[PDB]
């Protein structure tokens, strides 16, 4: 596989080993800015719906 | 699954003769002789004549 990586400490055993993995997922990061206002003489148009 | 070629990628090196006179021997430059990184699975065994 391309996704495991193996560091030694001390002497090793041998062979050929298979392994199984089971998953249970958490949570990620949300941020949030702040709110942007106009100038005093700007001119903004949209769409919205009525 | 389950025999000598569980593994994939890897390769398999046999003789057939029997005994003491079965082993294989090995030599090269280093780097090129770790990078095969050779492996013992099986051992041979004598007969009874």
């Amino acid at each position: 596989s391309s996704d495991l990586d193996v560091v030694i400490k001390s002497a090793v055993a041998e062979g050929n080993y298979n392994l199984n993995v089971t998953v249970d997922p958490g949570k990620n990061f949300v941020y949030k800015s702040d709110v942007m206002t106009l100038n005093e003489d700007a001119i903004g148009a949209e769409i919205v719906t009525a | 699954d389950s025999s000598n070629e569980a593994l994939a990628g890897t390769f398999v090196i046999q003789t057939a003769r029997l005994g003491d006179d079965s082993k294989l021997s090995f030599i090269g430059d280093q780097n090129l002789i770790n990078a095969l990184s050779l492996a013992t699975i099986q051992e041979g065994e004598n007969s009874e004549t």
